[PDB]
């Protein structure tokens, strides 16, 4: 008699699974016919308050009003400057929102820089202590700066030729400290649109204040920071404008990459805004060695390897020629159908990497 | 080598290829005649890993290009 009863039983129990199911689903219409009916709410910044009740809000990149606080809102949390919401039938303030993130802004922080470490760049012992001391220890450690009374370095700009590693070390800094980090390539930051870069930067420079400890990076500044179209020169000035109101409290740090460091414009070379110059000249014989092991580590080799007959021969290579002499000892190998790898391997890579070097007619770089 | 729009271009070609997590399955190819007018900023062994030189097709190769 049990099986019938057990039968009935199961159907009903998942019948009233079923149920409750569809009765989730029912709610989920419910709630999104409710949220049909919503309007949205027109947003803008606010500006002088007139009274207690009359405000002065500039509805986005829209037109300016004059309207008021709906009934139960703060007012003194509401000063020149805090994204509200506005209501498209009488443009009354509610619900006030804390700030924009404005998602290019979302996207330069949440990037990938990968998992570099210290160790993984090899060759700036002396550069990666300075930055270290000028970005790493004034935001994890500031007690020492406020009590001793330094004011911290507001940043740091990386110049030398191409393929040292200034942005390999940015990648490193920004992995290893657990942190916000920024970056984006300065050519992305100029829009078409009027005055809408200088809006962008003032806006990441918000951000930064606002998700401390921040940091943001700089690759490739000569695009903007080059010597005095227009909007370029709009841009800088706001830049100095913003990075110059960096209060001494703020936990946020500049770094600048480039590969030309004389196009750059004097005035941020100028002190207080751009004090601490970094160079990251082409490595030298023991950091090749270092770089070149440091690349070599990975991968399968077998017997013996040379590093110093390959540094000896690697004159003028930097970082990048090193992993390319890395990269192409494998393709020799791969192409020799070897498992493994060889010293031969590593010998005519870096004979091909060096004719690859006589194509690279690099001109004499200069500093600032 | 160092208008502004095409500086910034470039630029921006530079570091979407070779800076902060690029690569994953996505390759290039570059064509030009004029290799010397690119020198320092493309060039580089981490952007172009491989530089292949076309050279004035030999006699053989000539003969099998008719
Ligand atoms: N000292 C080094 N140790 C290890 N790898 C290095 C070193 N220097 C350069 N490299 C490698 O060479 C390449 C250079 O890339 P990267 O963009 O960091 O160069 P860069 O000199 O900072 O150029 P740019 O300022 O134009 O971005 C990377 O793949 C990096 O891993
Ligand atoms: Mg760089």
């Amino acid at each position: 008699k049990l099986l019938e009863h057990k039968e009935i039983d199961g159907r009903l129990k998942e019948l009233r699974e079923q149920l409750k199911e569809l009765t989730k689903q029912y709610e989920k219409s419910e709630n999104d016919l409710k949220a049909l009916q919503s309007v949205g709410q027109i947003v803008g910044e606010v500006l002088k308050q007139l009274t207690e009740e009359k405000f002065i809000v500039k509805a986005t990149n829209g037109p300016r009003y004059v309207v008021g606080c709906r009934r139960q809102l703060d007012k003194s949390k509401l000063k020149p400057g805090t994204r509200v919401a506005l209501d498209m039938t009488t443009l009354t303030i509610m619900r006030y929102l804390p700030r924009e993130v404005d998602p290019l802004v979302y996207n330069m922080s949440h990037e990938d820089p990968g998992n570099v470490s210290y160790s993984e760049i090899g060759g700036l012992s002396e550069q990666i202590r300075e930055l270290r001391e000028v970005i790493e220890l004034p935001l994890t450690n500031p007690e020492l700066f406020q009590r001793v009374g330094i004011i911290p370095p507001k940043g740091c700009l990386l110049y030398g030729p191409p393929g040292t590693g200034k942005t390999l070390l940015a990648r490193a800094v920004a992995s290893q400290l657990d942190c916000n980090f920024l970056k984006v390539v300065s050519s992305s930051i100029v829009d078409k649109y009027i005055g809408e870069s200088a809006r962008l930067i003032r806006e990441m420079f918000n951000y930064a204040r606002d998700h401390q400890p921040c940091i943001i990076f700089m690759d490739e500044i000569d695009a903007i920071g080059g010597r005095r179209d227009r909007e370029i020169q709009r841009t800088l000035m706001e830049l100095l404008n913003q990075m110059d109101g960096f209060d001494t409290l703020h936990r946020v740090k500049m770094i600048m990459a480039t590969n030309r460091p004389d196009t750059l414009d004097p005035a941020l070379l100028r002190p207080g805004r751009l004090d601490r110059k970094i160079h990251i000249d082409l490595p030298n014989e023991q950091a090749r060695l270092d770089i070149l092991k440091i690349h070599a580590g990975p991968i399968t080799k077998h017997g013996e390897i040379d590093y110093e007959a390959i540094v000896k021969l690697s004159d003028g290579f930097n970082g990048a020629d090193l992993r390319n002499v890395c990269t192409e000892a494998g393709m020799f190998a791969i192409r020799a159908d070897h498992d493994f790898v060889v010293q031969e391997d590593f010998m005519k890579a870096v004979r091909k990497v060096a004719d690859s070097k006589k194509l690279e007619s690099k001109l004499d770089y200069k500093p600032v | 080598k160092r208008d502004r729009e095409v500086q910034r271009t470039m630029l921006e070609l530079l570091n979407q290829l070779d800076g902060f997590q690029p690569n994953t399955q996505v390759k290039v190819i570059a064509a030009t005649n004029r290799v010397d007018i690119l020198d320092p900023a493309l060039l580089r062994s981490g952007r172009l890993d491989r530089k292949i030189e076309f050279p004035m097709p030999n006699e053989e190769a000539r003969a099998r290009i008719m």
